[PDB]
């Protein structure tokens, strides 16, 4: 509907330890800074009652060198394609080189469903940095950092309104993942208007061979019925809470969800599930709103 | 020496081959039998996770994980340098030079992580394939060489020879080698200018030091003059030979 | 630039070259204090230290024959009269230190 | 009420300093720790963690109120600038830093210089020989101007506070230019120099008057 | 409680002296190692590592209690002054000096000069044979103020010693210049001449009387 | 303990020497080499290198107790007052020299 | 200062310069010993050395033809009377070096 285009420099984005890091991050981590900066301004009670209105809804960080890009189909192809069969050997070397790939072009979301395979653009390397601390015995760790180059920049689809645009006019000078008191987060926000015309197929209704982003999360009264005969991958995403009022700050729940570009059969629900381990006085939200893609 | 280590994966490369449909060279034979395909995986298996332990005897290392895929040897690099290309040399007899190896060997710090010790130095093995099949990773992404071109040249006459051609020349004869890494460097930019700069610095080694003992320089000035204007894959074989050195002794 | 400056070189006359770098310990000198003086001022400040410049090449073209020979085939005066701006002055610092490169080189 | 000032000036640095960065391998040509740079890139940068790490230092040991042990428990009247994981009034840092990056090459390569890091040849007397351990530093060129940003915000609660928030900063400026920014800077590496500190916004929600 | 003590200087060659530099590249007439300068410019600049190694071994000769053997373990009454990193009790320097930079170029071209160093020739002899290894150095001009600028500065504890420091700092400025200062300088090529020795207070907490 | 001793004195040249300075380029009227003087300036000086070098050689011929051959080595009673780089016991020199300028410019003129 | 200097000294006469570099061994550093002492003190107190310089070019232009020829084409009497300031002085200084090295560029 409406894309945020946003590029990072030297940022930071864990992915089960503080050391590590990933070229992406996952959709919850941009629900969960919102909602925690909201308090802080002075409207905590008013992106309460707008989340929780289906349309609105949020995307995952996709790459943008020159055009958006789209995470590859979750078990797509299927074996019918066989690239060009001339040895057993070239054929098994190249399958692999689509299981590294992270994200496709937006030209190619039609061709490689009938048979093309191509190895991945190189977006950025994963850089490391070392630190210290002189007064206390000596002890030092290990954090790694996200360079971009090439011009590699990211975009977010939300919706448009009179109030979101204004929340994340303050992220751009925050930080927004990673170790946030350095400056592994700043970024400049690029507002456009007219997003792409090819770009239009992010629909709710109908069920068409659709593909569920953003990690889904089905609801109760629909799990088993849509699970059957599709394609996914289990992740992880949890850690520490960050409250202002508990004084031991407790280990959110492991909420085990999927992947970005996993392909079922029919449509979801999308729901917000409350973590809320032993008492506090607010609730940690969560955003659990997969959208579909027409493919 | 230094106090840090080096961690390697040796990791077999081509595999659907030799398994699947690979043993085809004459129309009488079948060469599809499962146990002609079954005594492929019993011969390698020998020596990737038996002869492991007899190989890595008397050295300053401790080889984990030793299975017929990927491997894990961590210790002191004194050793796992001379362990990593002598191990290539005794597969490739044991298979007449039809299967290539690559690895990957990287150095790293005192009491560090071993997550991203050992996922750093596992991005150096996808990035040893975009040749072809036959690369090597050297202690960065930028040394992509061939492998087979480091025994026969690189560890051959090439850092072998500074071994006993300059090890007679000690803290002010080594002023120099810092210098002439920065100049292999700067090519691209700096391509003619570069040229010119290189022949002041083999002037300025042979005028400062004794008269008897020039008669050791006399052929290192033409083979190091000659490796920088011929190739553009040879100028990166002496940054690795001149890096080589300076780890050697120090401190 | 740094072109003709390895086979100008080399066409001399009688082997074993006579001279050193001992008995040139100063017209390569002055050059490399006009090159850090004319990135911190402007041009039209150090005109008096161009006109000295030009003196030491001449002095020297008549106390020994192995100037003589280096002045009239590599065109020295030549270009000392072209240079005009501050970005062709820094080109002429930089061609007297190729010639001494090579200088060294096949002989010394 | 929820206001962005932002602290843009340019470091400018009168004397080469030297900060260890990770491995070798973008400057193999020294014997130490080299200097972190870029990458992707070959620029001189420095990290942010190293002006939180030093300042706060600097400026707990004049606007203290107890003998200082062990960091984020220490004068809880600056603590709410850089951090504390044991107050519940206060966790985030309002004070945003960010990496230096070198601007200063936009007009270098026009006066023709070197490089970008040169190397020192220092050693040591052990009072019963002459020359011990030949070592050698790697330390950084001179001008060289660089981009710090310095981000301010507000939470409501930050309202018969703000004057006096503005006194510890300034002061912590200026303070910071007369000691060593880097490694082994007691003979003089370090000491910077601020150059054009001014402040603006880019919210809009409270105006701009104690500029300086 | 907290001050900031800078003894601003003008540090007086009377005498070329010569220090041991890094790459010969400052002019293609030399044979041996030059003096260390600027990597952006090419001015004849004298680094802070060459003071304090040399300051403090011309005094804890005097003002010590046991024979030295090693480099940070002699003398506990100035340990602190320059610094420690075996004692528990103190490990940061409160004396930071500053690379000095040659800034007498302001009326040095106005009377027409050849250039910024010279070459000296120097040689030996075998007491069996003539001239013995021609080799040859490079010094430095006469007549070349520096800006020297020691930083001092407090914490809290020191109270019942500030007058003793000053006696030290007072003591070690007047004898180095009854002293060579670089290297080779046995045969008469430093010995400095500190003119115009002030100090001035810039945070303003303590009262300057110890002038002279 | 530790103690400063300056012999002050005044060298008077009661004949003309002459002393192989650096570049001959003092003057546009010699052909040899001339006397090294001042870089900035222009006045006559003397180093303090050809005093070390030739007080020690005149002074190792007569309180010496073995024939010399190489420098920093010949005569342990002497060697103390310059120095020398192979004694482990003492390698800094405790005659510190200095370089004799001219200032009989006060009344030449 | 040097550009009409290689001109107006190659216009002579009869070739093969008689008057060598021996001869002209007091004119030339005479000059030497006032440019390095206006730098030192002003130039209202060496008015005494001006006076004595102008004297000894007119006392050779009558004991040798070779230097008669010189002075009226070079204006050397001329220049020393426009002469009044630091660094007109300083000036004059530098072009008689400069006649000196293009002199043995072509002979000796
Ligand atoms: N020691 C072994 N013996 C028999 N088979 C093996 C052994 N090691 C691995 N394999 C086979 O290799 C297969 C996995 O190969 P893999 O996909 O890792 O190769 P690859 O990484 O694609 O090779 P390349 O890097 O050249 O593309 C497994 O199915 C397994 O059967």
């Amino acid at each position: 509907y409406k894309l945020y285009i946003m590029t990072f420099q030297n940022a930071h984005f864990g992915s089960g330890t503080l050391d590590s890091s990933k070229l992406t991050f996952s959709a919850d981590r941009i629900f969960s800074a919102l909602v925690l900066e909201s308090l802080k301004m002075g409207k905590l009670d008013a992106f309460l009652a707008e989340a929780n209105q289906d349309k609105f809804t949020l995307t995952d960080a996709f790459p943008f060198q020159f055009g958006p890009f789209l995470p590859k189909p979750i078990g797509y192809p299927k074996h019918d394609q066989i690239d060009q069969s001339v040895d057993v050997k070239e054929v098994r070397r190249q399958a692999k080189l689509s299981k590294k790939l992270q994200f496709l072009a937006l030209e190619n979301v039609d061709d490689y469903l009938n048979g093309e395979l191509f190895e991945n653009e190189e977006h950025a390397v994963i850089d490391t940095v070392t630190k210290n601390q002189p007064h206390k015995d000596g002890n030092l760790y290990q954090v790694a950092t996200t360079r971009f180059s090439n011009d590699t920049s990211l975009y977010v689809i939300a919706n448009e309104s009179d109030l979101l645009n204004e929340l994340m006019s303050s992220l751009q000078y925050s930080g927004l993942g990673g170790k946030r008191s350095s400056g592994f987060g700043r970024f400049e926000l690029d507002i456009q208007n007219i997003p792409l015309e090819l770009s239009d197929r992010l629909t709710k209704n109908h069920s068409d061979k659709v593909m569920s982003l953003t990690t889904a999360l089905p609801v109760d009264a629909d799990l088993e019925e849509a699970m059957e005969d599709g394609h996914y991958l289990l992740t992880k995403s949890s850690g520490f809470a960050f409250s202002h009022a508990t004084n031991e700050n407790y280990r959110k729940q492991d909420l085990y969800k999927f992947a970005s570009g996993s392909t079922f059969s029919k449509t979801f629900e999308g729901q917000i599930v409350d973590v809320r381990p032993l008492d506090f006085p607010h609730a940690v939200l969560n955003y659990a709103k997969p959208l579909f893609f027409k493919l | 020496g230094i106090k840090r280590l080096a961690v390697v994966r040796l990791d077999v490369d081509d595999l659907g081959a030799a398994f699947m449909a690979g043993f085809s060279r004459q129309g009488n034979g079948q060469y599809s039998t499962l146990s002609r395909s079954a005594t492929f995986s019993r011969s390698m298996s020998l020596f990737f996770k038996v002869y492991i332990n007899q190989f890595a005897s008397d050295k300053k290392l401790s080889i984990i994980y030793a299975g017929g895929d990927d491997v894990f040897a961590i210790g002191s690099w004194q050793d796992i340098i001379a362990f990593t290309v002598e191990l290539r040399q005794n597969f490739i007899k044991w298979t007449n030079g039809k299967l290539t190896l690559s690895a990957g060997i990287g150095l790293f710090a005192d009491k560090t992580p071993i997550s991203l010790m050992a996922h750093q130095t596992g991005e150096l093995e996808e990035a040893a394939k975009g040749n072809e099949k036959d690369s090597i990773s050297l202690f960065s992404s930028d040394y992509t060489f061939k492998f087979d071109r480091f025994i026969t040249n690189v560890y051959d006459d090439k850092l072998e020879q500074i071994r006993y051609f300059f090890n007679h020349q000690d803290e002010r004869g080594k002023n120099f080698i810092y210098k002439l890494i920065e100049l292999l460097r700067n090519y691209e930019s700096e391509e003619k200018m570069n040229v010119a700069r290189l022949a002041y610095y083999l002037t300025r080694l042979e005028e400062l030091t004794d008269k008897d003992e020039r008669d050791k320089f006399k052929q290192f000035k033409k083979l190091f003059f000659k490796w920088y204007t011929n190739n553009e894959s040879d100028r990166k074989e002496a940054e690795l030979a001149l890096l080589l050195y300076v780890y050697e002794i120090r401190k | 630039k740094a072109e003709r400056a390895i086979s100008l070189l080399e066409k001399d006359n009688k082997g074993n070259y006579l001279l050193t770098t001992s008995q040139i310990r100063k017209l390569l000198s002055l050059c490399s204090s006009l090159y850090d003086r004319s990135k911190e001022r402007k041009f039209d400040e150090l005109i008096n230290d161009v006109s000295y410049l030009r003196v030491q090449f001449v002095y020297q073209a008549g106390r020994e024959i192995a100037v003589k020979d280096l002045i009239e085939k590599a065109q020295i005066l030549e270009a000392l009269k072209e240079i005009k701006d501050r970005e062709t002055l820094q080109r002429f610092c930089r061609y007297m230190e190729a010639l001494v490169a090579y200088f060294k080189f096949y002989g010394g | 009420t929820f206001a962005k000032i932002k602290f843009s000036a340019q470091i400018r640095l009168e004397t080469g300093l030297h900060i260890g960065g990770s491995d070798a391998f973008a400057a193999i040509g020294a014997i130490d720790s080299p200097v972190i740079k870029d990458p992707i890139t070959n620029i001189p940068i420095i990290p942010g963690s190293s002006l939180k790490g030093k300042m706060r230092t600097l400026l707990a040991k004049v606007y203290n109120e107890k003998v200082a042990e062990k960091p984020s428990d220490d004068s809880d009247i600056l603590s709410r600038l850089f951090g504390n994981s044991k107050d519940k009034r206060f966790k985030m840092g309002r004070l945003i830093f960010r990496d230096a990056f070198l601007s200063n090459a936009d007009e270098l390569d026009s006066l023709g210089v070197r490089s970008y890091t040169e190397v020192k040849f220092e050693n040591t007397i052990d009072r019963i020989t002459a020359e011990a351990n030949p070592r050698q530093i790697e330390r950084a060129i001179r001008n060289s101007t660089f981009d710090f940003e310095l981000i301010y915000e507000i939470t409501d609660e930050n309202e018969n506070q703000v004057e006096e928030d503005f006194k510890v900063i300034r002061d912590g400026l200026k303070l910071l230019e007369l000691d060593y920014l880097g490694g082994s800077g007691s003979r003089g590496y370090g000491k910077v120099a601020f150059e054009k500190l001014k402040a603006t916004t880019v919210f809009g929600n409270y105006d701009v008057k104690t500029l300086n």
